């Protein structure tokens, strides 16, 4: 989600 | 208050679809889980699947896969349940349900829509009057309405006079046509001195025949 | 002003308990007052961390306190072809209470839920969770709005939309006087932060053991969003109600967000329904704008005020350089229909890294002049870093500039005097407000009792 | 003139009265002759040369050590301040003016430890800096010839809920979920001390990998203050720069975040990476303040660096703004640019000449004049900016006494931001005369007894 | 697919009664189970939830118990409202199942039915058909068994069967049964006969008539 991801 | 009202009974032809509602009265419809319930004479009670509104993820009983399929609208606040191929198996009532505070119970109820899959087109009933065999103290009258479609029919003695000591017996499915009869039982001194009357109504078709019963 | 600090009195709980991290009084039907502490590292069942609450009768001489028994055993539910679980380990129960009439609410922002089926699950993951209880008849009541019984794959599914998985319910709370409990959660809706809200009546009426999932129609939460302003915000990390929209039949909400719009920080005052009537944006970045939220009216003209801490902020310098020492904000309530201006007053602390402004409480008329007074904690200021807290009196243009009177911690170092506090009620029943000062750190209260002016 | 129309009962008093007044402990002084006047007017009374008292303010120099022209070869001998010691007299109510030169001395020293963000967006950038360790000792080269890199990484604290906790296959690796396979998660580790061989640099950051954890914001600051206040262990040395690059994509948990995982001890400052280099007080101790971080980067001299990508630069621009010293720059969503990036940070920082006064008695103040570019005097100015490598500047500083203090020597110190060398100034204040030290207590000429005499007249003894 | 058996299929009982309902499942459900009521002509009310638990509104009278798989709704003191049906269903897996069901019925005296047999109509023997109709009225209990018979011999095709709800006021059953047969097949034979076997007399009771007389 709003997180740790590209 | 928490109230669910569902739609009117419906009737259809076999093979064609209905799609049946349930509205939420006092409550967002989109709070809880909605049900949806088949009830049968014989066979009883069945579950068929589950919809949360909220979202639109459903859930089926695989018996139902295909035949049934569950909706919901929580602009109208309403649920519907949809089905299809209409057989005569399917001829039952339907109920909408939700649970009272526990997720996953089934406490509050819809008063029930019932379903009916026939063939058949509007037709009058035929009124037969019953006379005994040509003794006793007490003597037993009788009325036969048979072959007529759809229910309901209202039966009366005398248009309404005649009252008490009388059985009206519920209709039954006489292939893709109901009959139906009522008995009226009084003394010796009250027939055929009296004048006796089977009043029938069939509010579908728009008829009420009169037939007064005559001895033999 | 008057509050005493020669003859205080102390109340301790076990060690390493973190008794006194959260406190407020407590009235019977009888009207009694006592003092209801949270200790959210209170030993449970199986020797492990599991928070718990005390309720501290009043006595001169203080002394230990008796427990507020709560269930600290994990629960499982299977139903519906799925398996519920509670995890009560490390929940922090007591990391913050409230009282309302003769009802008490503590709550667990740590309590972990995690839902099976199958091979598929919820994740396990912080919902947070209150417990409340009616001590004199024995009643006892839970409330958990974030546990839900979606699994992992549908949020995927749906873009993490009302994800309530990581609220942390109870993480702050107040009541209304109408009995609405509301609960903040920084965590809600994958750390925006979200507020729960529902009659006290309605979670004791609805609630029934073993269930772990069950309605309360009347409830309301607040609502998600795609504004990245809103982004980690933490929500609800500061919760207090109040009257600012001159109708007095609405009840009006009071959000703390210290991490707005990138760590900005900002204060909201919604209504009922969680509709923004104004915002208040934070003065500088990283500073905690909104880690504490006050309202009481403190000018004497009826419109309830609003102040604001930021215990980061840092002031400028000589030399062109910044200290940590913490502020605080005030807001009066302007005449009629209008919006909350530029602060009234600004306080700012001395202590370098005291923390000026971490906890703000209203202690009604201390010295009994007709204005309203505040008390301002600074947990690890004073000249020795042990902790302060510094009391403002109420006056017709504000509050006064300069503290009346300055309370220093009769604890040793790391005690965290004054990370907690409430005020505004006569504990010994002498006609003064009195006010209570929790140190965690110490395991321990302190009461302070006011006096007749000198 | 004022001297004599203030009517001074002794030599101390005549001092005091103005730098341009003088005193005279001749014996054979005429009848009403005002032994305090201009050192011009006794002499012209006949005062015999040896006892006029009339200190003077002066300043004289030390230590004088010349610039150095390059920073290279000694074990830090070099010299980037001069001079670098000053004796410095006053009297009272009066001031001195002494220069200082500074100069960005070519060819110093370098440390750069590289503090990564190492959550699972940045795993495309882990590939592209597999030859960062050889590429930026090429360029590095042209600048200094004594490099020293290091590397450490960090993710967030590992406790939920930034971490993901379940299934028990999740722990040992976060990305199950995903037909993939990462690291466990980690707050922050050392993985290579400072040094000279560039090529272990290449190599270790080829064994290195990604983690994940669930929110966006991560705990670099956690790794910032580590890589800070752990002296030892990261190497950071006495004589160069510190550069510490710290590069992310994302936004930064701050103080009292921690408090969604039941973090509420503050950050002590202190060191807490053990032999199995993680930063073993991170599942138990606050992420740091940034006041905090700023005492700790200026305390051991390091200059922090915000490479960071576009989309998060306003934000580390605006944090830059909160810790002095700091520099940013704009890194690409794969780290592919980071190089040149360095390069030009290392430049704006050896671009500012900042002057600092430390342990200024309450007595003194002071005024400066700055003589940056091309010998163009600024007044009120104190910092050089636009500078070069190589390039020197001066400053012109005078001090002023306000009256005479109790205590006759102080020191205090004048150091550039960030510089090792630093100038010395010993204070000495000069408001007594010397003929003090020779007086009469209990003097016969003095009202029998009941005086003392110095400096040529009668002064009321002591009890008086 | 869990089957959840319910017993007694109906029970016969009088007021101020106290009665108790039993459901037992294929496996253990974990009181995973709620207990409903149809009064008849009418829809469903919940009663109880997650076994024990009394929805809202409803009489202390009725509580539930159990455990495992196997549970129990009681009645203390029946009340005239609480003759009615009563339905089990278990929400422990889906798809959800309910129980077969029970009737409480109301308790009385023992009655022997009044039998009446009605020939064919006039009018409806001009009209192709011929229905003989037998009443059987005013009984108890509600068991009862009726046997069609022509010439002697037993008929079974072309019978139509209706009962009515147990009467308020006196509490006693009625039936309905017609034997439809076409004008042609009626004229073959001269016998007609409907037999009634209650517990009330061990001998059927019988009525008859007689085509081509009266
Ligand atoms: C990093 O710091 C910079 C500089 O502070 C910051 O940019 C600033 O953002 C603020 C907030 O968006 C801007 O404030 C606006 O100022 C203009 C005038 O230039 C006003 O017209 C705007 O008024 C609106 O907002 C007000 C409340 O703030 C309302 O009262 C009003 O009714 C309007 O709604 C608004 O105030 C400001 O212009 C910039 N400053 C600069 C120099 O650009 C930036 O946001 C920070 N970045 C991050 C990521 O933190
Ligand atoms: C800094 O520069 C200022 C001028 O900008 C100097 O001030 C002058 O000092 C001389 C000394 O003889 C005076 O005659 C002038 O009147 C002063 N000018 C003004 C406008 O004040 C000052 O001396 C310099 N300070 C230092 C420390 O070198
Ligand atoms: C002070 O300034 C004068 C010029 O006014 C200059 O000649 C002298 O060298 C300066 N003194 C010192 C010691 O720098
Ligand atoms: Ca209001
Ligand atoms: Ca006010
Ligand atoms: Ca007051
Ligand atoms: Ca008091
Ligand atoms: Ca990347
Ligand atoms: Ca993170
Ligand atoms: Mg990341």
């Amino acid at each position: 989600g709003r997180g740790d991801s590209p | 208050e928490v109230q669910l009202q569902q739609s009117g009974a419906e009737l259809v032809k076999p093979g064609a679809s209905v799609k049946l509602s349930c509205t939420a009265s006092g409550f967002n419809i989109k709070d809880t889980y909605v049900h949806w319930v088949k009830q049968r004479p014989e066979q009883g009670l069945e579950w068929i699947g589950r919809i949360d509104p909220a979202n639109g993820y459903t859930k089926y009983d695989p018996k139902f896969q295909g035949k049934a399929t569950i909706t919901a609208d929580t602009s109208s606040n309403t649920a519907y349940l949809q089905l299809s191929s209409l057989t005569s198996e399917d001829t039952a009532v339907y109920y909408c349900v939700r649970p009272l505070y526990d997720y996953y119970a089934m406490d509050y109820w819809g008063q029930g829509t019932s379903v009916t899959v026939s063939s058949a087109k509007t037709t009058a009933p035929s009124v037969y009057p019953l006379a005994p065999v040509c003794t006793g103290s007490s003597v037993t009258l009788g009325c036969l309405v048979k072959g007529y479609f759809p229910e309901p029919v209202t039966l009366t003695w005398n248009s309404g006079s005649l009252s008490s000591g009388v059985h009206t017996f519920p209709a039954v499915l006489q292939s893709d046509l109901y009959t139906l009869s009522s008995s009226v039982t009084v003394t010796s001194s009250t027939w055929p001195s009296q004048s006796i009357t089977c009043n029938v109504a069939h509010p579908a078709s728009s008829t009420k025949v009169d037939k007064k019963i005559e001895p033999r | 002003l008057n509050l005493d600090p020669v003859q205080l009195t102390f109340y301790a709980g076990p060690n390493g308990s973190q008794f006194g991290f959260s406190l407020d009084f407590h009235k019977d039907s009888h009207g009694r007052v006592a003092i209801v502490v949270g200790a959210p590292r209170t030993l449970g069942p199986s020797q492990e961390e599991t928070g718990g609450v005390f309720l501290c009768p009043w006595r001169a001489e203080g002394g230990q306190c008796p427990s507020l028994l709560f269930d600290l055993r994990d629960e499982t539910r299977n139903v519906g072809s799925q398996t519920l679980q509670t995890f009560k380990a490390r929940q922090g129960l007591g990391a913050s209470v409230v009282s309302w009439s003769d009802v008490i609410v503590a709550c667990a922002p740590w309590q972990h839920w995690n839902v099976l089926e199958k091979t598929e699950e919820a994740e396990k993951t912080p919902v947070g969770s209150c417990f409340l209880a009616q001590p004199e008849s024995g009643r006892r009541a839970e409330y958990s709005p974030c546990r839900g019984n979606t699994l992992s794959r549908i949020y995927v599914e749906n873009d993490f939309s009302w994800d309530k998985r990581y609220c942390e319910a109870g993480f702050s709370s107040v009541v209304t006087q109408a009995g609405e409990l509301v609960l903040g959660a920084p965590g809600g809706y994958y750390f925006l932060g979200l507020l729960a809200q529902a009659p006290v009546a309605d979670i004791f009426s609805s609630y029934r053991p073993g269930i772990l999932l069950w309605h309360v129609s009347s409830q309301s939460l607040s609502f998600d969003s795609s504004n990245p302003e809103y982004f980690d915000g933490y929500w609800g990390y500061s919760v207090a109600v109040g009257e600012f929209d001159g109708d007095l039949n609405t009840t009006e909400y009071v959000v703390g967000a210290p991490t707005w719009s990138w760590t900005l920080g900002a204060v909201e005052i919604l209504d009922s329904y969680y509709q923004r009537l104004h915002r208040l944006r934070g003065e500088q970045m990283a500073s905690y704008f909104g880690h504490s939220v006050a309202v009481t009216d403190v000018n004497g003209d009826g419109r309830h005020d609003l102040l604001v801490g930021a215990p980061l902020y840092m002031e400028s310098r000589a030399d062109r350089k910044l200290a940590e020492v913490g502020r605080v904000y005030l807001f009066l309530q302007p005449r009629g229909p209008h919006a909350l201006g530029a602060p009234s007053l600004l306080l700012t602390g001395t202590q370098l890294y005291g923390r000026f402004g971490s906890a703000i409480a209203p202690l009604g008329d201390l010295d009994r002049d007709g204005y309203n007074d505040i008390a301002v904690a600074a947990p690890y200021g004073g000249p020795s870093g042990r902790g302060q807290v510094l009391v403002f009196l109420g006056q017709s243009e504000g509050l006064r500039s300069r503290p009346s009177q300055v309370l220093d911690s009769p604890f040793p170092t790391g005690s965290a005097f004054g990370f907690s506090l409430r005020g505004a009620v006569d504990i010994d029943d002498n006609g003064y407000p009195d006010l209570i000062v929790g140190a965690y750190g110490a395991n321990q209260v302190a009461v302070y009792r006011a006096q007749p002016v000198v | 003139n004022i001297c004599t129309t203030r009517g001074v009962s002794s030599c101390q008093q005549c001092l005091a009265v103005s730098p341009m007044c003088a005193w005279c402990s001749d014996e054979a002084l005429p009848l009403g002759s005002p032994r305090c006047d201009l050192k011009e007017n006794l002499l012209k009374d006949n005062c015999a040369p040896e006892s006029i008292e009339f200190p003077v303010s002066e300043a004289r120099v030390l230590e004088d050590r010349p610039l150095s022209d390059k920073g290279s070869g000694d074990s830090s001998q070099v010299t980037q301040v001069s001079p670098q010691r000053i004796a410095l007299r006053l009297r009272p109510d009066d001031s001195k003016n002494f220069s200082i030169q500074v100069r960005q001395v070519e060819d110093y020293p370098v440390d750069i430890y590289y503090l990564m963000d190492l959550s699972y967006s940045m795993k495309d950038d882990l590939w592209s800096i597999q030859n960062l360790g050889t590429k930026l000792a090429t360029q590095m080269r042209k600048l200094t010839s004594n490099l020293r890199i290091g590397f450490g990484a960090f993710v967030d604290k590992p406790v939920s809920p930034y971490m993901y906790i379940s299934p028990p296959e999740a722990l040992e690796n976060p990305c199950y979920d995903m037909k993939t396979t990462c690291l466990p998660m980690f707050g922050y580790k050392h993985v290579l001390t400072l040094t000279d061989q560039v090529t272990r640099f290449n190599e270790e950051v080829k064994k290195q990998s990604v983690s994940r954890n669930r929110d966006a914001p991560e705990g670099g600051f956690d790794a910032i203050m580590q890589a800070t206040v752990c002296d030892e262990k990261i190497g950071w040395r006495n004589d160069a720069s510190h550069l510490l690059v710290f590069t992310t994509d994302a936004k930064t948990h701050i103080a009292l975040d921690g408090r969604l995982a039941g973090i509420v001890q503050p950050n002590d400052g202190q060191c807490h990476v053990g032999s199995d280099n993680h930063y073993s007080a991170s599942t138990t101790m606050d992420y740091p303040s940034l006041g905090l971080m700023t005492e700790k980067l200026s305390q051991k001299n390091i200059n922090l660096i915000f490479a960071v990508t576009e989309n998060v630069v306003n934000l580390y621009q605006n944090y830059s703004e909160l810790i002095p010293g700091t520099t940013v720059g704009v890194l690409s969503m794969d780290s592919s640019n980071v190089l040149q990036l360095i390069v030009d940070a290392y430049g704006k920082i050896r671009s500012k000449v900042e002057l600092e006064v430390r342990d200024l008695p309450e007595e003194l103040s002071l005024s400066f004049n700055a003589t940056c570019l091309n010998n163009e005097v600024i007044p009120g100015l104190k910092s050089c900016m636009g500078l070069k490598i190589g390039d020197t500047v001066s400053f012109s500083i005078e001090a002023k006494v306000r009256g005479c203090p109790q205590e006759k020597e102080k020191s205090f110190t004048i150091k550039p931001v960030g510089f090792k060398d630093s100038l010395i100034v010993q204070v000495t204040f000069d408001c007594d005369c010397a003929c003090q030290a020779q007086a009469e207590p209990n003097s016969h000429r003095c009202n029998n007894g009941n005086g003392t005499f110095e400096c040529g007249v009668c002064r009321c003894g002591p009890g008086w | 697919d869990i089957l959840m058996t319910q017993s007694p299929s109906s029970m016969s009982v009088s007021l101020g009664d106290t009665v108790s309902i039993t459901c037992h499942a294929s496996q253990g459900i974990s009181s995973n189970i709620g207990w409903l009521q149809q009064k008849p002509g009418k829809s469903f009310m919940g009663l109880i939830y997650y076994g024990t638990n009394l929805v809202d509104g409803v009489p202390s009278r009725f509580s539930g118990s159990g455990s495992g798989a196997d549970y129990s709704l009681t009645i203390s003191s029946l009340d005239s409202e609480d003759f009615a049906d009563y339905y089990c269903v278990q929400y422990a897996q889906l798809p959800y199942t309910f129980g077969g069901g029970t009737k409480l019925e109301i308790k009385r005296a023992d009655a022997a039915p009044t039998v009446s047999i009605f020939p064919p109509s006039s009018e409806q023997l001009t009209s192709g058909g011929a229905s003989v109709v037998c009443f059987l009225n005013n009984f108890y209990p509600k068991d009862i068994n009726v046997k069609w018979k022509i010439d002697g011999s037993e008929r079974q095709n072309g019978v139509l069967n209706s009962w009515t709800d147990q009467d308020s006021k006196d509490s006693t059953y009625s039936m309905s049964s017609t034997l439809t047969l076409t004008k042609d097949e009626y004229e073959r034979h001269n016998s007609y006969t409907c037999e009634a076997t209650h517990k009330t007399s061990t001998s059927p009771i019988v009525k008859s008539f007689n085509r081509n007389e009266c």
